[PDB]
């Protein structure tokens, strides 16, 4: 009806095909996503669909750059074309201007990526027949304003948040961000924080085979922490949930 | 015949301070025997604290002020109000200078402003891409007279400490933006003398974190 | 590639307190032998400023017509600002200047000089010049073909430079245009007894008098040249 | 069916799509032309929406060449496509002929454009009029192009809301000089017009605007009427219509 | 211009100049024959300055590109072959290049690779190119040695620069110094060519045409 | 479904599409006689202007294709005006290419042409227009070669179109019936106009005017139109008969 | 209000009264006549998400 | 449902309902307030956040030194029209040494929007903007809609509640219209004229957005306590 | 063309790719279990015809690499595109590179397929899934990989695809353990037989076994071989 073009409305106002888009987000499993000013936390619920699975060398959590890093749900094969884009663009600022590219900066390249459906629509090189269906989480650093978080959406816009996550579990977390999110989080107060809201959405046992962490700091850079420390930060939130 | 390439001449010096830079050159404009101008800067402010001269042919040096201009505002708009660092702008000619390489620009250019450390940069390039840092740059049709005078004054080259007769080799003093004022005067004052591509006018364009100073003096006829 | 064919040569030009005085020689020369006499060169672009070219009259006419449309551009649309404000020298260079540079790119040049000049509606004068290299510069007093180093050099004693100009007037602008023309006459051998005056004055606009003559030329010590026997 | 596109056809002779493009420019601002000795005086109502507008600076006259005005009903953005294609026709024929286009020229290049998105569906139709005409070397000439892809001498034509009143008129006018009248009166004669086609937009307020070509008064060159002679024009219609 | 890399028991050493001249006239001094590719490779400066400057910062572009695509760091071998076919598509478009790529991996070990403007790549243990290749070659391939130690190495660099920079003529300026191992290279800093002649003068006891 | 709105053939085997164009130039209510003379071939047409405002000089449907071929035109002006273009700009072609201006007959076959791949895509629409092409050749002869909308074209000894163009039919065949021959024995040009204005008055029960009447000649080696003025005296002239 | 026909105009004049209703007013008042006609309207959004 | 889905119809009654669908992402879209004096253009826009730990939405895009646009429409749409009012600034720069004026800009933008509702498969472009800046004709307002129709005014805006700052604006019309010289006086009554477009959201000064951009002022987004100086 | 035949749903889907995952389901069934020493890939023929000459028959597992092997489930017509493609691939590495393809790059390299005609239009996806599975150039790690049309890939232990995949991946469950996968190539050769004895049957006639042993070493097990092995199940069992 609104949706058989290719670009289309739609009596409410805005694109149709778009908004289905934003609605499979929810379909992906929960991505986490908390800044501080110490640092930004990158969360994942991994999912494990059987123990036949493996699933230490599947993660929702890719670098972009050394000093960018970013967390994705949805469907992750539209993720695929836009983290390969991603990482071009960041490149392409160092070869350019040998200069580190801003996490704003760098968002709004994949932004602009993300419009390209349409098949007659305006002057550029149109390549999709529909929009993406997967938003992201780009986390980074830059020195112009710290640490940043933002999320970027399927439409091709973005918003700065202190604390957003998408996907499954995306309302239930997003109620308790809204009053436990503060300044005064630390990068580990912050870390401990991510697997107790983490846990309430997860749909399995709480444990490091559906879920992976990974910090960006300006130090040591994007790293994803490996099982072990996962598993010893884990077990750490069931001592202190029993401490109440 | 047409002939797709020329020259325009001119002579400019670019050093770099302990916390200043100074691009100067001259403002004399030529072609051949005729002076085109005795008045004329190739010593364009180009925003952020940060002056060019792509200097030589005059063709080809204005096409390099004009796609750096076009630089600065689209770097502005494309990482939303990040300032171009002098390391930014170094590496974005770069860029500008190799993409015509079968069809090469035929100038000399520099850059100059203050680093991020509150020190003098200089950076100086190639006709057809790379840059290397330097300290004391002459270029232009007399670069090589006014050049091993500035590394005499600067950089204390082939000379000893007093007394000592070559045991304990001269190392550098701190210098002062009047200080550079005296060296590039007396430089090109030599250079009008001993150059006939010389003379008429100079301007120095001092560049700091504090402003941009604009000085011009007047130089012999010939 | 690009061989010159039909060629003029020799414009002059020059400021003073109030405006400039541009003028150039019309003859077409096609190398030793003269084909066209009477040729213009002086083309009038907007009401306040005179594009002055000499080389190729092939590419000064093609080029003639792009000057025309772009105030056919500017008349398109802004009724108040149909050449008040969308009109003026600087405009009118750079729109020229491009086009060389891209042409120079290609190898396949417009072969020609241009000055263009004139009174801005800022009301400050405006004397800039480019070329088939595509060079460009601002200048107190210029020219062309064989007078950018026989006249020009006349009227550098007349203003020295961007603070004589004031010192300088339209009636003593006015000499120095009609002794300058006499004296390319004398020396080359492209340049002929027509030339065409004009005057742009920010008071009176652009006066452009047309056909004037040489006139108090000498050629009566010829005779007190003897022969070699 | 045979209303879905435009190169659908009917048995009835109709094209659906074309016709219902006309319906815009029927509801499109009032635009005259007449067709004078000397030239031609085209005038347009613009409505006055708010008392925010700047008046006199919005113009639905664009001159094309430097000797044909151009006046256009119907959907604004789409009359502002047919006239910046128009300006490069005009400077084709001057690039290749060394002429300013003759207007019966100008008309032929422009129906062959309006004619092309009515034979494919892959494009949409136009649905504009445009009036222009001006002073050539054939004389003056007036020319009204449908977005069918029609065009006609006229020695009148009208458009938009109000076309019912001026035309009227302009029968009379026709009928007051029958051997053709001034490009200086017709001016008078434009205001008065545009005064009476005001009656079918009476719930709305006007700005009277005024443009000629014509080769006694402008030289053949396309100009706009403007100061002391348009508030003359102004006056002359106020009186005739009390 | 010359430009070496040799490799021993800790690695390899590259060992280049600076002395970057115009003709006949010395245009810098200061122009650095290191070019780095990113902290675990380095690429000399030979053939014209600006094309193998300008393609290997684009090299990194494919080192930074190798490394987030599959999630390794870069085989020297993988490096090497790429610029390799991109100067092979500018062939007879009269770029020059001449580029000693250094690298060493945990899976292929120390290795160079000299890869060349016409599309040649040639894998190898020491290479010396430029203008006084040959003169540096003499004093470095007689007192070569599979077996070395670092301090013997580096001593070893310094010295074959040394004799280019006394014989030919297009040599000298400065010296840079690297100690290329496997967690990446070691910067051992900037001499200068002429305080360096005076202590091997007085030191070896060599030198011994220069009159003193 | 789609077997009526674009050009793909119905189990009928028929394009209506194509018959919508046919649809579609009798709508316009124009009238054309086309006789070949002994040494002309003359075209009258209707030019019917019921307007005041409208400027009836250039209200015209008679298009000099060549400067000897003329084209009358019955249906739609804005498909007129674009076969007119096309028509013109091959005619030229085939003077470039060929040596010589472009016949009639092949002129014809050219439109013709282009019609049927008009209706071969299903995006495009033919040009619903039946073009009458007037000419003396030397080759042919006076000549009348006669194209529809589809791409169907074949010779005439005379022809009419329009809707009453039946009536027409019946006073040409009299006259070729009682002549015994495929064209008009006569010599001079005025008088097959003066001829064709009878057969016009007598068809269709309508007096003309010189304002309703538009004329095209082809005589030999040229096209000329009558102006309203010159078709005067051929009015005056039917009383002179 | 912009191409409202009775059925739309009179959608605007109810809902004025039960704004007037909830306030707990006995007079309606302007403000409310303008509030109404923005429900009937495609908006009641003043939400934010890729058209704001 | 024939003329309401597709981009390259009319339409019975002269119309493309896929222009008036656009129209209607302005009316749920933010709002934002443009006046002009002669000597001053100001855009006062009113930022919207989607929750508190999301940061406020720009409305306001800085285009050049002497120009700029604000959206009030569909986000995506502004990043097309936005850059390529900036190269054919660039544009002017380079051929006529000349700032792009704001009346040429807004034809260009016009037809570059026609051409993509001619098309099939095309869209009209939902996001209307108001473009101001300073010239040589002095201070300009245009009013851009899905259309692509460019309007001259002193005073308008659009948006949600659009109406009851049209409102405050022909009221103080004459009043603001004589006052230059004094870009303050200008910016205090566009904060007024956005307190008509309220109904409870309220006014504060992570929520006020203005620019302006005059004769001797460049084009300059305030914000932060630079907002706070009118509040 | 560019006719949209993927096309966004309101379910927040296309309909094309939730097809394409039914056509691999109708297809032959694919195992794939890996041991500590090998990867097998184990699939059901349609051999079953007679007046079939099997030599000249296609078979369900191909090579693309010296050491990586690729299995299909789906449209036979449209795994040959895959096939072809990865292989052109595979030399390319080599040409400028230099080393064979990691197992890892060609399973991101066939996702990279899918996942074009995904998004664009005027193209449909396949109905076509792989198990692609080898080693890495000096490795003796076992790799198992499963691509699927949708474009995403997943690292398995263990895996099953095609027909009744839900009934071998739950004998897997208790015949498998993640901890300790097979000790032995010969215990993971008769896991991979036992699996197939369970839907595919009928002798060793429709049941295949291509081994991958560490670095290039491919070896086929014949239908002699795998009738001893299924022999030694049936009398244990």
């Amino acid at each position: 009806e609104y949706d058989r073009g290719v670009s289309t409305f739609s009596p409410e106002g805005r694109l149709f095909q778009v908004e289905y888009s934003l609605e499979a987000i929810k379909l992906g499993s929960t991505a986490i996503g908390i800044a501080t000013k110490e640092g930004v936390v990158l969360g994942v619920e991994k999912r494990a669909t059987s123990p036949l699975l493996e699933s230490d060398s599947i993660e929702k959590i890719v670098e972009i750059d050394r000093h960018i890093g970013c967390a994705m749900s949805g469907l992750t094969a539209d993720a695929r074309s836009m983290i390969e884009h991603a990482r071009t663009a960041a490149v392409t600022h160092n070869l350019y201007y040998d200069e580190d590219i801003n996490v704003e900066s760098l968002t709004q390249s994949v932004c602009d990526l993300a419009l390209r459906f349409g098949e007659g629509a305006s002057g550029e090189e149109r390549l999709m027949s529909r929009p993406f269906g997967v938003a992201l989480l780009i986390a980074g650093h830059d020195a112009d304003d710290g640490y940043q978080l933002f999320h970027a959406e399927p439409s091709g816009t973005f918003y700065r948040y202190n604390a957003k996550a998408i996907g499954s579990g995306s309302e239930g977390a997003q109620a308790e961000l809204l009053n436990e999110w503060h300044s005064s989080l630390t990068l580990k107060e912050a870390e401990l924080l991510v697997l107790k809201i983490l846990k309430q959405v997860m749909e399995e046992k709480l444990d490091e085979n559906n879920a992976q962490l990974s910090c960006i700091t300006k130090q040591d850079g994007f790293k994803i922490y490996d099982n072990e420390k996962t598993a010893e930060l884990i077990k750490e939130l069931k001592e202190k949930e029993a401490a109440e | 015949q047409f002939n797709p390439y020329g020259d325009n001449g001119g002579t400019i010096l670019g050093i770099a301070g302990e916390d200043f830079a100074v691009l100067a050159g001259d403002t004399r404009n030529i072609t051949d025997y005729s002076i085109n101008s005795r008045y004329e800067p190739k010593v364009f402010d180009c925003g952020d604290n940060i002056v060019m001269s792509a200097n030589g042919f005059a063709a080809d040096g204005d096409a390099l002020v004009k796609r750096f201009k076009n630089s600065v505002k689209w770097y502005h708009f494309d990482h939303n109000d990040k300032k171009l660092s002098i390391n930014s702008a170094a590496r974005n000619i770069q860029h500008l200078l190799y993409g015509k390489r079968f069809f090469p620009y035929y100038v000399h250019t520099i850059i100059a402003g203050l680093d991020e450390d509150g020190k003098g940069a200089v950076y100086s390039f190639d006709p057809v891409g790379s840059y290397e840092r330097e300290q004391c740059r002459a270029g232009g049709a007399a670069a090589s007279l006014i050049m091993p005078f500035l590394d005499n004054q600067v950089n204390f080259k082939n000379q000893y400490e007093p007394g000592t007769n070559g045991k304990v080799k001269k190392p550098l003093k701190y210098l002062s933006v009047e200080e550079v004022i005296k060296l590039v005067r007396d430089s090109f004052t030599s250079a009008t003398e001993r150059h006939i591509q010389v003379g008429d006018g100079l301007e120095i364009l001092i560049v700091t974190k504090d402003g941009v100073r604009k000085e011009f003096y007047e130089l012999k006829r010939d | 590639t690009q061989q010159p064919i039909v060629t003029g040569t020799s414009v002059i030009s020059m400021k003073y307190d109030n405006g400039v005085i541009i003028a150039a020689d019309n003859l077409g020369s096609y190398g030793s032998l003269l084909r066209f006499n009477g040729v213009e060169r002086l083309i009038p672009v907007g009401d306040n400023t005179v594009v002055g070219i000499s080389g190729d009259i092939s590419d000064m006419q093609h080029i003639e017509r792009l000057l025309k449309d772009l105030v056919t551009e500017n008349a398109y649309d802004n009724p108040l600002a149909d050449a008040e404000e969308a009109l003026e020298p600087s405009y009118i260079f750079e729109y020229l200047a491009t086009v060389m540079y891209q042409r120079r790119s290609k190898m396949n040049p417009l072969w020609n000089a241009i000055i263009v000049a004139g009174v801005q509606s800022n009301g400050d004068q405006f004397l800039r010049y480019v070329n088939l290299l595509g060079v460009t510069y601002s200048s107190p007093t210029l020219a062309t073909g064989f007078g950018a180093h026989m006249a020009n050099p006349l009227l550098r004693k007349v203003v020295d430079r961007e603070s004589d100009i004031p010192k300088t007037t339209v009636q003593v602008a006015e000499e120095a245009i009609v002794n300058a023309m006499r004296v390319l006459y004398y020396r080359d051998a492209r340049s002929s007894r027509n030339f065409s005056l004009a005057i742009i004055d920010k008071n009176t606009g652009l006066t452009f008098k047309k056909n004037l003559q040489v006139e108090n030329m000498k050629w009566d010590f010829a005779k007190d040249i003897k022969g070699y026997g | 069916g045979y209303d879905l596109s435009n190169s659908v056809f009917s048995p009835d002779g109709r094209n659906f799509q074309v016709e219902y493009a006309v319906k815009a420019v029927e509801n499109g601002t009032t635009s005259i032309g007449i067709k004078c000795n000397d030239g031609v005086v085209f005038a347009v109502e613009k409505l006055i929406t708010s008392k925010l507008l700047v008046p006199q600076k919005n113009v639905k006259i664009q001159v094309v060449d430097r000797h044909i005005g151009c006046v256009y009903s119907g959907l604004i953005p789409d009359g502002r496509h047919l006239v910046n294609r128009g300006r490069e026709e005009a400077a084709s024929f001057k690039k290749l002929y060394k002429t300013p286009i003759p207007i019966p020229a100008f008309a032929d290049r422009l129906g062959q454009y309006v004619q092309a998105h009515t034979l494919y569906n892959s494009v949409r139709p136009f649905g504009v009029s445009t009036i222009f005409g001006g002073v050539d070397k054939n004389g003056a000439h007036l020319y009204m192009l449908e977005p069918s892809g029609s065009y006609w001498g006229y020695k009148g034509a009208a458009t938009g809301k109000g076309r019912q009143s001026a035309k009227a008129e302009l029968e009379k006018l026709v009928d007051h000089h029958p051997e053709g009248l001034s490009a200086r009166e017709a001016v008078k004669q434009a205001a008065k017009i545009i005064y009476l086609a005001h009656e079918d937009n009476k719930e709305k307020d006007f700005e009277l605007e005024i443009s000629w070509c014509s080769l006694s008064e402008t030289n053949g060159l396309h100009k706009f009427v403007k100061g002391d002679l348009l508030q003359e024009a102004i006056d002359f219609a106020q009186k005739e219509i009390n | 211009t010359t430009t070496l890399a040799f490799r021993f028991q800790g690695g390899i050493i590259v060992a280049v100049d600076s002395r970057a001249t115009a003709g006949n006239w010395v245009a810098s001094q200061t122009v650095k024959k290191v070019i780095e590719i990113n902290p675990f490779l380095l690429g000399t400066m030979a053939g014209g300055a600006a094309d193998c400057q300008f393609w290997e910062t684009w090299l990194g572009s494919q080192c930074r590109l190798h490394e987030l695509r599959e999630k390794e760091r870069i085989s020297v071998a993988a490096a090497s072959k790429i610029l390799s076919n991109l100067v092979y598509q500018y062939k007879g478009a009269g770029l020059s290049m001449g580029t000693m790529i250094c690298g060493y991996t945990r899976k292929e070990g120390p290795t160079i690779y000299y890869v060349d403007s016409d599309g040649t790549r040639l894998k190898g243990d020491i290479f010396c190119v430029g203008s006084g290749q040959t003169f540096a070659y003499g004093v470095l391939d007689s007192n070569y040695k599979w077996d070395l130690s670092v301090e013997d190495a580096l001593y070893l660099g310094k010295r074959s620069i040394l004799a280019a920079a006394h014989r030919d003529a297009y040599s000298g300026g400065s010296v840079n110094l690297y100690h290329v191992t496997e967690d990446g290279w070691i910067y051992h800093g900037n001499h200068d060519v002429g305080e360096l002649f005076w202590k091997v003068k007085e030191e070896e006891g060599s030198f011994n045409n220069v009159i003193g | 479904g789609y077997d009526r709105h674009i050009t793909i053939f119905s189990p009928e085997g028929r394009l209506y599409q194509v018959e919508y164009a046919f649809k579609a130039t009798n709508q316009t209510n124009i009238n054309s006689l086309a006789v070949r003379g002994k040494d002309c071939t003359v075209v009258i047409s209707q030019k019917k202007v019921p307007d005041k405002l409208l400027d009836p000089t250039t209200v015209s449907y008679i298009f000099c294709i060549s400067r000897t071929i003329g084209m009358v035109v019955n249906g739609p002006i804005p498909d007129a005006r674009n076969a007119a273009l096309r028509a013109k700009a091959e005619a030229a072609e085939f003077r470039y290419k060929y040596g010589y201006d472009m016949p009639c007959d092949v002129l014809a076959k050219r439109m013709a042409n282009l019609s049927q791949i008009y209706t071969q895509r299903a995006y495009m629409r033919p040009l619903g227009v039946i073009l009458t092409f007037v000419s003396v050749d030397e080759e042919l002869g006076p000549s009348i070669y006669k194209t529809d909308p589809a791409g169907y074209y074949v010779g005439y000894k005379a022809t009419a179109t329009g809707p009453k163009q039946q009536e027409i039919t019946t006073n040409l065949e009299n006259h070729f019936k009682k002549s015994k021959i495929d064209h008009i024995n006569e010599e001079s040009w005025e008088k097959v106009v003066e001829f064709a204005i009878t057969h016009m008055i007598d068809a269709l029960g309508t007096e003309f005017s010189k304002n309703d009447l538009e004329v095209g000649v082809a005589t030999k080696d040229k096209f000329f139109t009558l102006s309203a003025e010159n078709i005067e005296e051929r009015l005056v002239a039917i009383a002179e008969q | 209000t912009d191409e409202f026909n009775g059925a739309q105009l009179k959608a605007v004049t109810v809902e004025a009264g039960m704004i007037a209703l909830r306030n707990g007013q006995s007079s309606v008042k302007h403000e409310d006549f303008v509030e109404g006609i923005s429900e009937v309207q495609a908006r009641k959004s003043k939400s934010v998400s890729f058209y704001a | 449902n024939n003329y309401d889905g597709d981009t390259v119809t009319f339409s019975p009654t002269g119309r493309l309902f896929q222009v008036e669908y656009a129209l209607e992402a302005i009316k749920q879209g933010s709002v934002t307030v443009g006046l002009r004096s002669n000597t001053h253009a100001v855009l006062v826009a009113l930022k919207r956040n989607a929750d508190e730990l999301s940061s406020y939405q720009k409305k306001i895009i800085k285009c050049d030194e002497h120009m700029g646009l604000s959206l009030a429409g569909l986000a995506p749409d502004a990043r097309v029209l936005s850059n390529y009012l900036r190269q054919q600034c660039n544009y002017s720069s380079l051929v006529f040494n000349r700032k792009l004026a704001v009346e040429r800009a807004g034809h260009l933008l016009c037809d570059k929007a026609q051409k993509n509702t001619q098309s099939y498969g095309g869209r009209p472009y939902g996001v209307g903007l108001l473009i101001i800046g300073y010239d040589k004709s002095g201070a300009h307002l245009l009013e851009f809609q899905p259309s692509g129709n460019v309007t001259e005014l002193y005073g308008t805006a659009i948006g949600a509640r659009s109406q009851g700052a049209k409102t405050y604006l022909e009221r103080t019309l004459d009043t603001f219209i004589k006052i230059d010289g004094n870009p303050d006086e200008l910016i205090k009554a566009g904060v007024e004229a956005i307190s008509q477009s309220l109904r409870d959201e309220s006014l504060t000064v992570d929520n006020l957005s203005i620019a302006i951009v005059g004769k001797d002022t460049p084009f300059t987004i305030y914000d932060g306590e630079a907002v706070a100086k009118y509040i | 063309y560019d006719r949209a035949l993927s096309i966004f749903s309101p379910d927040g889907h296309i309909f094309q790719v939730e097809y394409a995952l039914e056509a691999v389901k109708r297809g032959t069934c694919a195992v794939g279990v890996k041991g500590k020493n090998c990867v097998v890939l184990g699939c059901e023929r349609r051999s079953t015809l007679k007046l079939q000459d099997t030599r000249i028959t296609p078979s369900k597992v191909s090579k693309i690499d010296s050491h990586v092997v690729l299995s299909f489930s789906g449209l036979n017509a449209d795994s040959r595109i895959l096939i072809e493609k990865a292989r052109v691939e595979a030399q390319s590495h080599r040409l400028t590179l230099e080393d064979p393809v990691t197992v890892e790059y060609l399973t991101r390299y066939v996702a990279g397929v899918q996942q074009r005609y995904t998004q664009s239009g005027g193209v449909r996806p396949f109905g076509v899934s792989t198990l692609i599975a080898g080693f890495d150039p000096r490795d003796d790690e076992p790799k198992l990989y499963q691509t699927e049309p949708s474009g995403i890939y997943s690292s398995w232990s263990a895996q099953t695809i095609g027909r009744n995949s839900k009934t071998v991946r739950e004998f897997l469950e208790k015949n498998y353990d993640r901890k300790e996968p097979p000790a032995t190539v010969e215990e993971c050769v008769k896991l991979t037989v036992r699996s197939l004895l369970e839907v595919v049957q009928t002798g060793a006639k429709n049941i295949e076994i291509t081994v991958v042993k560490p670095d290039s070493d491919i070896v086929a097990l014949s239908s002699e071989e795998i009738n001893q092995y299924v022999t030694q199940i049936e009398q244990e069992k």
